[PDB]
């Protein structure tokens, strides 16, 4: 069937295609060429995996179509799902709700994962009888498939039981430390054959084993999530809505100290990750200035960046800088350069894309498509792959031939041909 | 703390007892004049008798300005407040820039409060009124004391209290065998549950049964609490804990920084002065570090004039690596450090110079020691040669990739070949700029 | 709940470290809204005089044949909100 | 003091968004934000995967006779 | 111990230092020189004290470091706490919460104080015996009796239910010196005349006692309530205004509320209920205001509730913010016609030396005559503020070497360590390529 | 009473034929402008035309605001006069057109008859009736009456802590219950009760009083857009959660127009069209002017008086479009321009004398001539503003009148705009920027 994840521009990339020595293979895990860049990405990935050094910045620079986003996706895939990888675009930090520095702080704190581990003693059973004598004192009877006992209740326990409307046949768990009661379900009996059921009620089997149990919960949350939780009374709702606002710096410092305390106590572990900003040239000078000193924190993740700009103008200024990034930040980062692909590399990438899309092509078709990709662009050839597949299927064919590629080349224009046709009719178009 | 950051090796200013700067001490190398000036500034901060004084650290990028500020913070200690801040932080969607600056100013002024908290813990063993043989008014019984017996792990004491405590005892529903605590400074009884020795395994209460208190019945300790003026200001502007409709609205509504008025700040200042006069609190004026001051606009600088002219302001440290740049918010106005000359007239300028190759090699060795990396002499010389061109940051940033490459290769030290391979793999700013210039047609914009 | 405040949370007793971390002096330097109202009682009595020139009830929506469930739902919502919130608004009675 | 504004509209307008239950799907199967504060990781991960009902158990319980009355407590 | 207020830039200025005829002394109350400007400031101060003319504007204009802010602070200190003095910066009116005109209006109305004077009956005495009898069970009428004592009186008071409740809430005991306001029934404890019984435990350390009040028990005292126009506007704008008095967040106050408040205050002034205490608003660096703010000032100074407005600017013929028009002092000529301009002349050598002497006296720094000469030469060459900073720097350097008097060597040392604008600019020119932009 | 810049302006100084006396009602010149303003005042009093705009144009110091305030004084305190500055439309809460519309409705006033029903007396019985109503007994010096009141009134009585023996005031229209005090008859029972006593009301328990309420259309719009009259929980919630201004819709304004027309038809309301005054109109931007086009073309709008001192100046919001008064020609086609002229030295001396009389200052003839000469150069405003400092100098020296020496000393102490400009030009290298 068709799941929500479908064939995209980088669905064929499963990793960086490196060996144990970080030497890149010619074609492995969906990556072709870019040997030096892939080796550098592997070095950065080992640095990330070690996790010892904080606030390391890497810039993936190169011409458009040279595999910068491909290399970033390869790094993200090679890194386990355990380690956080926040991928944002440069435009996403311009928010009407929070400042640019607040957006960058939230992105940074989303990239550090905190794995929590809480062990709690609980009582778990099905409710048999609740007797309350006169809201002062009472008794509660709980049972399992192998056990049954009666409990003496106090004032607060009685109040909690009455507030939750706990009755007979309900399957409940009680936290010994805090006394909070959550209802798992209710037992099914011949008399509970309801014709309509409420939106929250569900029938579950009576628990087995022993009435007293230990509950171990292990989950991974980010620092930003803990900040949002502790920002306000019901801050966890902002973890869904996103109406976080600007979190106070004092709260963040308190949460950092508490997380360090948990790490010392053995109740939490830190997993520093990666923040990938694609097309960083859209960041303004204020964002770069904030990044300069944000990377200097002890709770700063690895910042991987990617731009395809030459010596251009920094946004928010009138100055020209080698990547659109002020040279002060560029001195804080290592630059990984991607080289343009050759004919062989382009053909191998086209083969991988065709295999990913399940398209059969003849060798002459591959030669023509590689020539087109070199002449126009690699992405144009990738699109022509699917266009030619559609045309071939329309004429009840099974293998894409040169005729299909020529047909889709005539039907769909690249940038150069479209620009030429526009120049032929320049006066027709508006606001030249 | 366990992770190694860029200034993890700076443990303070390497100053002799006479103030002269040692060539290499406390993680700092070179910058002797700047370190001596920073030591003078540290003495100024410790003197606690000056307000609003400003110091600007001016120099080329990568010359130790942030390192010098952090060394100042280390020299002061954790007692002295140190509020780091970048110039980009004044642009907020909730409050105006002047409000952000004022809030950081109040964050830098700290207050240390010392108080003695005396409490009486124990399990109530006895509750006996002390009647008087002559009842006032003739009828009934009159009582002059209420004897409360308190039992702890290592003792038992009896306290003859005021008769008025009977109402508090009844309100708290205190009976025999319950654990209570009485505060001397208030004379109030609070029931912190019942003793656990009277609880059975068949009970289900959670917060009702408490362990018998350890230690002595009479516990007194000195509580030292460090707060800042901004903490009090914010806690009073948006109070938390009330039961009125306004507190409920505050809990419901999204938190938002507000423009705290001069009335509240004056009230807080009066309360702090009263506390100081009473002897409860001692003022601890700290430092506000504003890095990348050039990112402030003309409005922020103008407000900074009045901010620094105040008698409550902390000692502010600026830092700028700009030359004759154009002030933000102005149209073609150039100033020597990106700062208008009016604010430069109000600061003391500390110049940071570039590092000689020997100092660069020393810094590389120190950084390698901090990161737990063993580097050979030939590799160190090659990396210093790499640092003579490019920059110092590039050289200190090639250390960990080279260590990883050596570990993969199976070596416990960085050799020259590893550094050469890392240099081949990663480009610096100048090499990347040369590549971009050589292919300016193929790139975008 | 009171994260990063001079006011400490409600420590159960001296056995908790939070009992010996916060001071009563810091507590007395933070005023709740009720304390602020008590502090400005004379100012409220003497200087609160401005009345709106016009006073109207909120606009009402009328339909000939409305959904018979909307009005009881709105009435129950208003009744519950009033029963939960009116006791908390009593301090503002003199201002109102 | 002024009387309120009486805004009169068509009765059909107030039913514009209303959809009959037989014409709409249950959106509670995608309700993630409603589960917060009510459902725990224990219930989702450990309990429900182990103690989910089956059709066989449900049919057996429904078809079986009523359980015997619970014995009265005896001081022993 | 160090108070919250420490030695600042203008900590030595205790007033303008003028005589009865407003003739400026050469050096008095911290002020040195600026004779003409100080005389103008004294005339303006007399105008403020008279409090009869509304909406007068004065502009203090001069070169940087000529004492404009010093003159403003001297005027503020000479006014005293009775007269309001609202000092703000020009940048502060640009706010995301309110309009520029609203911010300027609030700044003006923070500079006008409304004072209400009324006489109330007050009972002040030492509690001898207090007795309160309450029903054992159920709602009932509490009956009580209170005995109060002065040096010349002793009366036994029969207490009502509400006074009983107030006394119970205040926990009034024997020996407490209490104040009772008959109208409102408020009770304020101001001390204990003697200690409590020693046999009681868990009572704490007894503080110092307070002598019992003398004179009659029920006296008559004058109660003064003073708020500003801004406070009235804020607390009348909405129910939550009293919290907005501390949190800000007032938004934009309706003009109807302000008109009602103006009318009510005029009525009170006619009916002798309240007196208006007009004050001063000081906007430092007024050149940061834009054209709209200046245009608002133009007509806002024409109200009868406007205070005296004092501005400071060090700009010449400069473009007005928000426009492309060059104007003197950055201010439009329409506003420049509504204000009097006070020029500050630069300081001579002797004035600089006297300023340095006053600063050293303020900072408790002892300096030699040769050091004073060198420091004055540095101040003339570089700037006055640089010399002021070098004062403290040399004090610290001298204290480091276990000295007692600041010598020429310390001044040279701090001159070497800390740079002025000129030498920093020279060294930056020497390394122009190393710095980032231009 | 404090003396402001226009405290001497009491009227337009016109005769019965409409011609302008030279010096009358605190006005010295501008005879043509004063006659035009008299015509405008008669137009406002006619209450026939709607949305007629007038522009006062001239250099600064030529008494445009003085003429506007003289028009206001001629109209009287009954006719609304809303003064607004052009810079006030740039609010952070509502759009500029909303501000303009609100000031338009603020300029139209309404005199409406209202009847207030009052229950005032000492409480003798407070019996709840289980939502629980209240049965209350009130007594005065004229009689006694028992009333059954709504549960909201009972809640208000409880909030006021009203108990048997308290003197209370109840307004039946608004349901506003105010407890005034415990009855004076009980002031002797105790010696310290912590109560404020009040005598027994001497009228009837139930009173009906007819009063005239002065409101504007904007007040009705605000009351119906941010309601607070229901005294329910929702009104308090809306007030606390949404305190900012809102963009009132045209539908609400149409409903208010219908309601006010119904009131006027019933004969219990009278409409006073009133005047809106915008002082620094050049501070409006092109969007505001475009909106003002349609607003003035409306048949509901009031009479609007505009002022401007700009010459051929670029309209705000445009790049380089320059118009004669800072006002686009489309709006200038919709206005009647009143031109103010510069004052002769004689008129300046007359104005200085009038201002001196207003401020209670005695000035000699020589001093008056010297100050008029000072005003011939510089400006009239500068010459007028030197009166109070010179008076203070004379008072310090023990003189009860201003002599020429005091004027000379003050002029030496305080510079004018031209002198400061000369100083800045001579020392351009020393001042900042
Ligand atoms: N080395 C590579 N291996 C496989 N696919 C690649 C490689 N380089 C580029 N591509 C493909 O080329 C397309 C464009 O490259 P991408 O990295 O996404 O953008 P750019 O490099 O222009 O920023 C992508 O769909 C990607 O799958
Ligand atoms: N004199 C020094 N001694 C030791 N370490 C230094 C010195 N100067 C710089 N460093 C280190 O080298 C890095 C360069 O950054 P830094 O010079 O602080 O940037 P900036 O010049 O913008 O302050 C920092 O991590 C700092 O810790
Ligand atoms: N005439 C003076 N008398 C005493 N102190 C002065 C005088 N002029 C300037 N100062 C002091 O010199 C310092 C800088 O002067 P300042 O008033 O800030 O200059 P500006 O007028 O540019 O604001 C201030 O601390 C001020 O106290
Ligand atoms: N014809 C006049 N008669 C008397 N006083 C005048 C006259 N014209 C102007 N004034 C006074 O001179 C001052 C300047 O008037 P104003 O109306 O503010 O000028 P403009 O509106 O042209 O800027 C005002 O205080 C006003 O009272
Ligand atoms: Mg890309
Ligand atoms: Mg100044």
């Amino acid at each position: 069937v068709t799941r929500i994840e479908r064939i995209g521009a980088h669905s064929h990339i499963r990793g960086l295609g490196l060996d144990d020595a970080l030497e890149p293979r010619q074609a492995s895990q969906g990556m072709v060429g870019q040997l030096a860049a892939r080796r550098a990405a592997g070095v950065v990935l080992e640095m990330i995996r070690e996790g010892k050094i904080a606030g390391r910045a890497v810039l993936i620079a190169g011409q458009p179509g040279t595999g910068k986003t491909a290399i970033a996706m390869g790094m993200a895939q090679a890194l386990g799902p355990d380690t956080p990888f926040t991928a944002i675009a440069g435009s996403e930090i311009f928010s009407l709700e929070m400042s640019k520095t607040e957006a960058l702080t939230q992105a940074f704190r989303r990239s550090i994962g905190v794995r929590i581990k809480e062990e709690t003693e609980i009582i778990e059973g099905e409710v048999v009888e609740i007797q309350i004598d006169r809201s002062k004192v009472g008794k509660l009877t709980l049972k399992t498939t192998e056990m049954e006992t009666i409990y003496d209740l106090g004032t607060k326990m009685i109040e909690s039981l009455t507030k939750d409307k706990v009755q007979a046949g309900d399957v409940i768990t009680i936290d010994k430390a805090t006394g909070k009661i959550s209802k798992l379900g209710r037992s099914f009996t011949r008399a509970r054959d309801y014709d309509a059921m409420g939106s929250q009620t569900k029938f579950v089997q009576c628990p087995d084993g022993e009435l007293q149990k230990r509950k171990e919960v292990v989950h991974t949350v980010s620092l930003h999530e803990i900040d949002v939780i502790n920002s306000r009374t019901q801050g966890f709702l902002a973890l869904f809505s996103g109406d976080t606002g600007e979190i106070k710096s004092e709260v963040r410092e308190q949460i950092n100290a508490k997380v360090a305390e948990w790490r010392e106590e053995g109740k939490a572990e830190i997993i520093p990750g990666v923040l990938f900003i694609d097309e960083v040239h859209m960041l303004d000078i204020e964002s770069f200035s904030f990044l300069n000193r944000a990377l200097e924190s002890d709770m700063a993740p690895v910042l991987i960046m990617a731009t395809n700009r030459g010596i251009t103008r920094i946004r928010g200024t009138s100055y020209q800088s080698p990547h659109g990034i002020p040279i002060d930040l560029l001195d804080r980062l290592l630059i990984v350069s991607t080289t343009p692909y050759s004919e062989k590399d382009t053909k191998q990438i086209l083969r991988i894309r065709c295999e990913e899309e399940d398209v059969e092509m003849s060798e002459d078709a591959y030669t023509v498509l590689t020539r087109i990709g070199l002449e126009t662009s690699l992405r144009y050839a990738i699109q022509l792959i699917t266009a030619a597949s559609l045309v071939c299927r329309k004429r009840k064919g099974t293998e894409v031939q040169v005729d299909d590629i020529k047909r889709v080349y005539s039907l769909f224009l690249d940038e150069s041909r479209s620009t030429q046709y526009m120049k032929e009719y320049q006066d027709a178009f508006l606001f030249n | 703390t366990q992770r190694i950051a860029s200034h993890s090796h700076v443990k303070g200013l390497g100053l002799d007892e006479s103030g002269l700067a040692k060539q290499a001490a406390s993680g700092l190398v070179g910058q002797e004049n700047a370190r001596e000036a920073c030591g003078v500034i540290v003495e100024l901060i410790k003197s606690k008798k000056m307000a609003g004084r400003a110091v600007l650290l001016a120099g080329p990028p990568g010359t130790g300005k942030t390192a010098l500020a952090l060394a100042i913070a280390q020299e002061l200690g954790s007692k002295v407040p140190f509020c780091p801040m970048v110039g980009s932080e004044v642009y907020s969607t909730e409050i105006k820039k002047t409000e952000v600056l004022m809030e950081n100013f109040r964050r830098a002024i700290g207050l240390r409060i010392k108080e003695t908290k005396e409490v009486y813990e124990g399990e109530v063993t006895e509750l006996t009124p002390c009647e008087t043989e002559n009842p006032m008014g003739g009828y009934g019984k009159t009582i002059s004391h209420v004897i409360i017996g308190l039992k702890t792990a290592k003792g038992t004491k009896q306290l003859k209290l005021d008769p008025s405590i009977f109402e508090s005892l009844q309100k708290e529903r205190v009976e025999a065998g319950d654990v209570i605590y009485i505060e001397a400074n208030s004379g109030a009884v609070k029931r912190q549950g019942r003793c656990d020795t009277y609880a059975t395994e068949f009970d289900l209460e959670a917060e009702e049964y408490v362990p018998l208190p350890k230690g002595d019945v009479h516990k007194k300790k000195e509580i030292i609490q460090d707060v800042t003026l901004h903490d009090l200001d914010v806690a009073n502007a948006r109070p938390q804990g009330g039961q009125d409709i306004l507190s409920m609205m505050g809990q419901l509504m999204k938190p938002k920084k507000t423009e705290i008025t001069d009335k509240l700040r004056g009230e807080i200042n009066k309360v702090v002065n009263k506390y100081i006069d009473q002897g409860i609190a001692e003022l601890v004026p700290g430092v506000l570090f504003v890095d990348e001051v050039h990112m402030l606009d003309i409005e922020c600088f103008t407000y900074l004039h009045r901010a620094l002219e105040s008698s409550i302001a902390p000692i502010v440290i600026f830092a700028s690596n700009r030359g004759n740049c154009v002030i933000r918010g102005t149209e073609d106005i150039t100033s020597p450090h990106g700062i208008p000359l009016d604010l430069l007239d109000r600061v003391m300028i500390i110049r940071t110079m570039l590092y000689t190759p020997q100092e660069m090699k020393q810094i590389i060795k120190i950084r390698a020691q901090t990161e737990g990396i063993n580097i050979s002499e030939e590799a160190l010389n090659h990396l210093g040669e790499i640092g003579t061109k490019t920059t110092l940051r590039y050289s200190v940033q090639l250390l960990t990739p080279a260590n990883l490459l050596a570990k993969i290769n199976g070596k416990d030290s960085i050799e020259k070949e590893h550094v050469e391979e890392i240099s081949e793999l990663f480009y610096d700013a100048k090499s990347s700029a040369k590549i971009l210039a050589d292919q300016q047609d193929k790139y975008m914009k | 709940q009171p994260v990063a405040s001079p006011i400490g949370p409600r420590s159960p007793g001296p056995s908790h470290p939070t009992f010996w971390t916060y001071t009563e002096a810091a507590h007395r330097a933070v005023l709740f809204p009720q304390q602020r109202l008590d502090q400005l009682s004379e100012i409220i009595e003497r200087f609160i005089f401005v009345m709106p020139p016009v006073e109207a009830p909120p606009p009402s929506l009328h339909a000939c044949h409305p959904p018979p469930w909307l009005a009881p739902r709105q009435a129950a919502f208003q009744e519950q909100l009033a029963s939960e919130l009116w006791p908390r608004a009593r301090p503002l009675h003199r201002i109102v | 003091i002024t009387p309120g504004i009486c805004f009169s509209t068509a009765s059909l307008v107030l039913r514009a968004t209303d959809v009959h239950p037989l014409q709409r799907i249950d959106m509670g199967r995608f309700d993630l934000i409603g589960l917060e504060g009510r459902v725990s990781r224990y219930e989702a991960d450990t309990f429900l995967p182990r103690h989910r009902l089956s059709r066989r158990v449900l049919l057996e319980v429904a078809t079986a006779p009523d359980p015997p009355p619970r014995p009265k407590p005896v001081k022993m």
